[PDB]
C-alpha cells in the first residue's frame, strides 16, 4: 500500500447509505484494469489490479 | 455482378453505416459526462501545481507513461502520440516504459519492444476514475520503483477544441526533487513527516487522473468526430450501390425475360 | 481411358475444360433448331454432363479392380460459382478444388481457397 492507494481504500469505505449511493459512484469504486509486466515481447501473469 | 452479391455487399456497410452513427450519439453522450471530470480534475491539479510553480521546481536514468486506451475508431489519437514519444524519446533510449492503453502498446510495441517494462490495460472504457489514476500509481511505485528516477513524464492528448487536439507533456517530481528546489523556503512545511514522499505519491496519482481525463475527452471528441466522417463515408458508398442494385435488379428482370423470350419463339 | 480402368489398370482423365464443352454442345443444338433452356443451353445440359462423369469409376473385384479417376475443369466468370453449368457440375462431382484470383495475387500457390474445397471420398483416399 501507497499514499495514493492509502487514501483509496478510505475513498471506498467513505463510498460504501443506497439512496445517496447514486450511479457514477458504483462506478468509481470500480475497475477492470489488468497490469502486465513486459519483458524483453511481453512477461507474467496479467493480474486485476 | 450478381444480385445476391449487391445485396448483401449492401447489407455489410448500412449497418456499418447505422452502427458508426449510434456510437458518434453514444459517443456524444458520454461527450458532457467527460467535459465535466475533466473539468473536475483541472480544478483539482490547478490546486496542486501552483505549489510547484512557486517553489520554481526544476530538475537537477528515466520513466515514461503513456497515456491513450484500447479502443481505435478515434482517428489519429494513438499515432501522433506514439509520434510525440518518439520524437521526446530519442534523447532516451534506455528511459524505461509504462503504457496505458494496449493502443499505444502495439504503437510503442513494434518501434521499442524493450522500454516497455510494464503495460496496462481495459482503460478507455467510461472517464477515468481516482481509483484507477490511485492503483496505476501504486504500481508504479511497486515494481516500477517510480520514487527511484531522476525525471519522470506523462504523456496524454490535451483537448484544444472539439476539432483538434495536442499531443502534450508534463513533469513528475519525486521526494528529493521537491526538497532541493529554487523555493522550497516560499513555503512553511513542517520538515517532520515524510512530506515531499507524499506530495509527490499524491501528485503522481493526480496529474495522471488529469492526464487521462484530459486524454479521454480528446479521444471521446475524436471519435465522434471520426464516425461522424464515416457514417457520411458509409452513406456515400450505400447510394453507389443502391445504385448498381437498381441496375442488377433491372437487368435480372429483363435476361431472365429473354430466356423465357426465346423459349417462347420456337 | 475406360481401356485402362476395364483391364485391371488405372487412368486419370482431364477435362479442360467442361465449360467450353457446353458451349458446343449449346451451339449444336440452337442449330437443329431444338428449342433452347436457360441462358439458351439445351434443357439436358445437366445430362450432358452427369453421363460423362458417372462413367469415372471404381471398379470391383470381379471386374478386374480397375478405375478411372476424373479431374473435369470448369470456368467461372467473376467468381461466380451460382452460374447455371458450375452449379450443375458442382453436383455431379465428389468435391472441389475452388481456385481464387485474390488468393493467387496475395501469393498462395495452388490459390487452393481451403474453406470452400472438399473431397467427398475423403482420408479413405490418403496414404496414412
Amino acid at each position: 500500500i501507497s499514499y495514493a492507494a492509502y487514501l483509496n481504500v478510505a475513498a471506498q469505505a467513505i463510498r460504501s447509505k443506497t439512496e445517496l449511493q447514486t450511479a457514477s459512484v458504483l462506478n468509481r469504486s470500480q475497475t477492470d484494469a489488468f497490469y502486465t509486466q513486459y519483458k524483453n515481447a511481453s512477461e507474467p501473469t496479467p493480474i486485476t489490479k | 455482378a450478381t444480385l445476391k452479391e449487391v445485396e448483401m455487399r449492401l447489407k455489410s456497410i448500412k449497418n456499418i453505416e447505422k452502427i458508426t452513427k449510434t456510437m458518434k450519439i453514444v459517443a456524444s453522450t458520454r461527450l458532457s459526462k467527460a467535459e465535466k471530470a475533466k473539468i473536475s480534475a483541472k480544478k483539482m491539479d490547478e490546486a496542486e501545481q501552483l505549489f510547484y510553480k512557486n517553489a520554481e521546481t526544476k530538475n537537477l536514468k528515466e520513466l515514461i507513461v503513456a497515456i491513450t486506451s484500447d479502443k481505435g475508431l478515434c482517428g489519429s489519437i494513438h499515432s501522433q502520440l506514439a509520434k510525440a514519444v518518439r520524437r521526446h524519446l530519442n534523447d532516451q533510449p534506455n528511459a524505461d516504459i509504462v503504457t496505458i492503453g494496449d493502443k499505444i502498446k502495439m504503437q510503442l510495441l513494434r518501434t521499442h519492444p524493450n522500454n516497455i517494462k510494464l503495460s496496462i490495460n481495459g482503460i478507455g472504457k467510461d472517464a477515468p476514475t481516482f481509483q484507477e489514476s490511485a492503483l496505476i500509481a501504486d504500481k508504479l511505485l511497486s515494481v516500477m520503483k517510480a520514487g527511484t528516477y531522476p525525471k519522470i513524464s506523462i504523456f496524454y492528448n490535451d483537448p484544444v477544441s472539439s476539432l483538434s487536439f495536442e499531443p502534450s507533456e508534463k513533469p513528475i517530481f519525486n521526494a528529493k526533487t521537491i526538497e532541493q528546489s529554487p523555493s522550497f523556503g516560499k513555503f512553511e512545511i513542517d520538515t517532520d513527516a515524510n512530506v515531499p514522499r507524499d506530495l509527490f505519491e499524491y501528485t503522481l496519482a493526480n496529474q495522471m487522473l488529469t492526464a487521462m481525463a484530459q486524454g479521454y475527452a480528446a479521444e471521446i471528441s475524436a471519435r465522434r468526430n471520426a464516425m461522424d466522417n464515416a457514417s457520411k463515408n458509409a452513406g456515400d458508398m450505400i447510394n453507389r450501390y443502391s445504385i448498381l442494385y437498381n441496375r442488377t435488379r433491372q437487368a435480372v428482370i429483363t435476361n431472365e425475360l429473354v430466356d423465357i423470350i426465346t423459349g417462347a419463339s420456337s | 481411358g475406360e481401356w485402362f480402368r476395364d483391364n485391371g489398370k488405372h487412368a486419370l482423365i482431364v477435362y479442360d475444360d467442361l465449360s467450353k464443352q457446353a458451349v458446343a454442345y449449346r451451339q449444336l443444338s440452337l442449330l437443329l433448331r431444338r428449342p433452347p433452356g436457360r441462358e439458351a443451353y439445351p434443357g439436358d445440359v445437366f445430362y450432358l454432363h452427369s453421363r460423362l462423369l458417372e462413367r469415372a469409376a471404381k471398379l470391383s473385384e470381379k471386374e478386374g479392380s480397375g478405375s478411372l479417376t476424373a479431374l473435369p475443369v470448369i470456368e467461372t466468370q467473376g467468381g461466380d460459382v451460382s452460374a447455371y453449368i458450375p452449379t450443375n457440375v458442382i453436383s455431379i462431382t465428389d468435391g472441389q478444388i475452388f481456385l481464387e484470383a485474390e488468393l493467387f495475387y496475395k501469393g498462395i500457390r495452388p490459390a487452393i481457397n481451403v474453406g470452400l474445397s472438399v473431397s467427398r471420398v475423403g482420408s479413405a483416399a490418403q496414404v496414412k
